[PDB]
RNA sequence: CCCAUACCCGGCCGUCGCUGGCAGUCGGCAGAGCGAGAAAGAGAGGGACGCUACGCCGCGACGAGUAGGAGGGC
RNA sequence: GCCGGGCGUGGAAUGCGAGUGCCUAGUGGGCCACUUUUGGUAAGCAGAACUGGCGCUGCGGGAUGAACCGAACGCCGGGU
RNA sequence: GAAACACGGACCAAGGAGUCUAACACGUGCGCGAGUCGGGGGCUACGAAAGCCGCCGUGGCGCAAUGAAGGUGAAGGCCGGCCGGCCGAGGUGGGAUCCCGAGGCCUUCCAGUCCGCCGAGGGCGCACCACCGGCCCGUCUCGCCCGCCG
RNA sequence: AGAGGGCGUGAAACCGUUAAGAGGUAAACGGGUGGGGUCCGCGCAGUCCGCCCGGAGGAUUCAACCCGGCGGCGCGGUCCGGCCGUGCCGGCGGGGCGGAUCCCCGCUCUCGGCGGGGGACCGCCCCCCGGCCGGCGACCGGCCGCCGCCGGGCGC
RNA sequence: AAGACCCACUCCCCGGCGCGGGGGCCCAAGUCCUUCUGAUCGAGGCCCAGCCCGUGGACGGUGUGAGGCCGGUAGCGGCCCCCGGCGCGCCGGGCCCGGGUCUUCCCGGAGUCGGGUUGCUUGGGAAUGCAGCCCAAAGCGGGUGGUAAACUCCAUCU
């Protein structure tokens, strides 16, 4: 926590390093794509298959 | 990351002592392999002798 | 710029969403809170818009918060801003075509001859 | 890596990238920046309008000391303090204006590129603009010289 | 040959140059001799500092630089003389001297007599024959507390005034700072040719009164 | 009446397109649908396979090639 | 030249998603044919216009064939 | 235009030809972002590596142009009487997306709300494009004014 | 010695020989079958997989219970308590750092000017607290319950 | 520099003598049990010390493939000479020295600079440098101050 520190508290041993910040925050998306503000917005599954 | 989890440090004989360490928070910086590749494969090219 | 997109009547409920990446511009004083939501935030950007009462969002957060986009405002930073596109078009040397060219260093004796004094030739 | 570079496709293709009938060979149209008068005259035309020819008075020991003044704008005037000096002054009431010293930052001349807090200033600069006085004039401020 | 749109280029290269190119894989081995040899100068010279001795403060010429503050060669003939230093006992004590150096302002040649001052103080004398210390050593019990000191001795900081805020007065604020400089740049051009319009402007007169 | 590598029909390969479809494997905290010509609501007061998502699957159309260009090479 | 307000039966047929910007290789010896055509006695000659070919292209036909007639090519079965 | 009465070629093995450096341009990936970069120098077996130093960013490029040069150097309106306050960073058309909603979406029937959905119409309008303005530098014409230590 | 003194491995061109086949439009090749060899298929009586029925067996034997152990989930509609916060907030706070916010030692001509050290302030960080917010599904335990699995008794 | 008046110590240098670098030599631990092979350094095992060493698991040798067979490796390990170095004391010498103040004196490098001209050279452009020939100095002078020239101020070096 003194070569690299926390996010809102820099680092002391480098000149003025702080951690990289997170592109996404929540990464998984399983638990994501499962909740109900995604699911009650979601046209429904078109998974009949049509062959020729 | 809405929290840090507590490390416990082992003594010598490999029981847990009591103490208790924070997690610090370079352990929950982003997981770049592209970054990772890239810098090792252009400093490992730094020790490298010349031959002609 | 965004600040500017804001203002505009009928929003300042709305969410910024910019797929790009918002820089802080060192030239405006007061900041608006603002709900922005961007693929990355530059640490001085972060810093300004917080102390503002601001909210900061990642497109994971915006789609748990907004699925179908409904409330936000795409924007886009200046794409045709880079330098390489002051090159570009109908090439200099040509009747009104004013397009920097490339040129080593400039200077009175860069580029500055013939092809521009009409007393060295001609002009265009 | 030469294993991206395109040699590697080329390899079985005869000539190689380079066609059959105009051959690569040593220097089709000279060396270097030939015939700028000649058969390479449309290129100059085209493309570097103004390469032929002198203009202006030579001057002969340039010493580029002599010629330095790197300029700042009034947008970003009150980057060159600290945040809490910028705020310190509109919560003053005593109408006590922070003074900018603008050659202790780096710049020498101050010009007036866009707006400015109303709030006054004693900017300590080497030279100014027209324009860049009516600004800080007109929000109330100063404009002191030193060398 | 060029192609379309791109840059005329003048590569240096129709000389000869594959003869006298420099490689550099000396540098990691050069700086190992540089640093191993800049300790060994040290343990040399034990308890005198490592830097070397003291440098005089010094403006810089060339008025892109001349806001500034660098460590110049030796001191002056001049700050040594007023500080009551001998030229000659100078350099013994680790005190740079160039005698090329002149004073053009005393507000310079001040600000090195104090820098002499406070070194003269700051430093511990050895006894030359320690079983007889003659009056200008130090006292014995300070000689203990001889450290080597790292780094440029006294290190020169470019520090600034520290001003505080005031309330503008009449006078700063309807000056024409602008108008002002246009006026000096003006007369500074024109004092030559209006002394010169000026002198013949009493040589038209004294023909006309006789 | 004879037959081309052309046309029709059918198979297989590949490319291209639909910027096609699939996170819904939602199971005794269960109830098996979204092929439906028609801008919008199956709304509340014990059970095979799969989905190396850079994966899998379905439709159409298309396929000559030197110089040259690019992509992929388990 | 500005504002402001009002009028869609989208004002011929047919077909098709378009616009746009970079970077850019090769090429810059061509040749043949219907028709028009200049020089020439004429030429598988020299020189042009328009379109298509050959070059870069196999296939069926003209016995043979760079260009003619048909028809343009993934690998196969049936039919024509 | 080659099967050519065009040239190279008896046969076999192994060798055998777009590379490296510098500069530039564009495309692309990564980091940081009005900044960015230690490349040079310092500092504490692999390691000649790695780490670190901003009171090592000197410096490079970028953030401002223009003129041969001296040089100059990038919005305005509106009210009150050259001065005092106020509104104060262009406009037009086309614009992905968003926003409001005229209405309208079944259990023996009727009333019927919350939420969701649909939609004529009407909006703020990203980027970018076309055009009209505006500002800075050079230069020209017309002029009419203001400022002060000499 | 299938390593025999330029001797590790021992390719191709080329040659000798043996075995097989062929042989008047030079040979070689593409496509299509046919014949003949070559070896291989360890080919030669050709499928297993569930499920239920029928007939002969053999086990320590099922279900449901009893005790021990481990696990999962908990909307326990709102269990207690921890720890953590890229949550804020409340501080007669104790702090170490940042800032271009404002008495004294030292100092060159006792007062004016000046350099160094404190102090007030701001902002930051963390700590000693107090209380809310939230998670523990990037991080937990003791209970309580439902379920499951295993072990052991029975059951027979 | 000398003179006078003060202030301040008088000990440094030569010639003789004694109390890490190079070379040589050494330093841990299995040829343990079965088992493969022409040969093992292979495969397996060595419990409750999951053999033994390890500041030594670099490498090389050894009848395939070795931390424990051998040389080595590790060690701020030992031992033995050798050269340098470090001060001290002795004998012989050399050596009397500084600083400030005041007065009174003194002080500079020539066939060179510089000028012309020719040729080479340089980014050096009405000539940057160098050289030949001709000219040929001055002393409040001389050189430079990136445009030839005069005048006049500064600046700067000798």
């Amino acid at each position: 926590d003194d070569l690299y520190g926390t996010w809102r508290k820099a680092a002391s041993l480098k000149s003025n390093y702080n951690l990289p910040m997170h592109k996404m925050l929540n990464t998984d998306l399983s638990r994501i794509l499962k909740s109900p503000e995604i699911q009650r917005a979601l046209r429904a599954p078109r998974k009949k298959i049509h062959r020729r | 990351a809405c929290a840090r989890p507590l490390i416990s440090v082992y003594s010598e004989k490999g029981e847990s002592s009591g103490k208790n360490v924070t997690l610090p928070a370079v352990f929950k910086a982003p997981i770049r392999p592209d970054i990772v590749n890239f810098v090792h494969t252009n400093l490992r090219k730094n020790n490298r002798q010349p031959y002609a | 710029r965004m600040i500017r997109k804001m203002k505009l009547p009928g929003r300042e409920n709305k969410t910024a969403v910019v797929v790009g990446t918002v820089t802080d511009d060192v030239r405006v004083q007061e900041v608006p809170k603002l709900k922005v939501c961007a693929l990355r935030v530059t640490s001085r950007a972060r810093s300004r818009i917080l102390k503002a009462g601001g909210k900061i969002l990642t497109f994971d957060q915006l789609a748990l918060d907004s699925p179908k986009g409904r409330g936000t405002v795409l924007l886009s930073g200046p794409r045709k801003g880079r330098e390489v596109y002051r090159h570009f078009g109908k090439a200099p040397g040509t009747p009104h075509s004013h397009t920097k060219p490339y040129v080593r260093s400039k200077g009175r004796k860069f580029e500055r001859a013939r092809g521009r004094r009409a007393s060295r030739g001609y002009k265009n | 890596p030469s294993r991206l570079r395109k040699t590697r496709k080329l390899r079985g293709h005869v000539s190689h990238g380079h066609g059959r009938i105009g051959k690569h060979r040593k220097h089709p149209g000279g060396r270097g920046n030939a015939g700028g008068m000649h058969h390479h005259r449309i290129n100059f035309d085209k493309y570097h309008p103004g390469y032929f020819g002198k203009v202006g008075m030579r001057h002969y020991h340039l010493k580029r000391n002599q010629s330095f003044c790197p300029t700042v704008n009034l947008d970003k005037l009150w980057t060159l303090v600290s945040e809490q000096t910028r705020v310190n002054a509109a919560k003053n009431k005593t109408g006590a204006a922070p003074i900018i010293d603008v050659v202790r930052s780096g710049y020498y001349k101050v010009l007036g590129k866009g707006k400015l807090p109303k709030q006054p200033v004693i900017v300590k600069a080497k030279f100014f603009s027209r324009r860049a006085e009516e600004k800080i004039k007109g929000v109330g401020g100063a404009c002191v010289l030193v060398a | 040959a060029p192609s379309r749109n791109g840059m005329i280029l003048k590569p240096h290269f129709h000389k000869d140059w594959q003869r006298r190119v420099a490689t550099w894989f000396n540098q990691p081995a050069r700086k190992i001799r540089r640093r191993k040899a800049r300790q060994a100068r040290a343990r040399r010279i034990a308890p005198r500092p490592a830097a070397g001795p003291i440098r005089p403060i010094v403006r810089c010429p060339t008025v892109r630089y001349h806001t500034k503050v660098r460590a110049g060669r030796g001191f002056s003939l001049e700050e040594l003389r007023v500080a009551g230093i001998h030229k000659k006992v100078a350099r013994t004590i680790g005190i740079s001297v160039d005698p090329r150096r002149r004073n053009k302002s005393t507000e310079s040649l001040q600000a090195n007599v104090q820098r002499l001052k406070e070194y003269r103080s700051k430093l511990v004398l050895f006894p030359r024959k320690p079983s007889a210390p003659k009056k200008g050593d130090s006292s014995a019990e300070e000689l203990k507390l001889a450290t080597q000191l790292t780094g440029p001795v006294m290190p020169i900081r470019n520090v600034f005034k520290k001003e505080k805020a005031r309330v503008i007065t009449e006078e700063e604020k309807n000056f024409k700072a602008f108008a002002s400089l246009r006026m000096a740049r003006a007369n500074a051009r024109l004092f030559g040719i209006r002394a010169k319009r000026a002198k013949e402007a009493a040589e038209q007169d004294v023909e006309k009164k006789k």
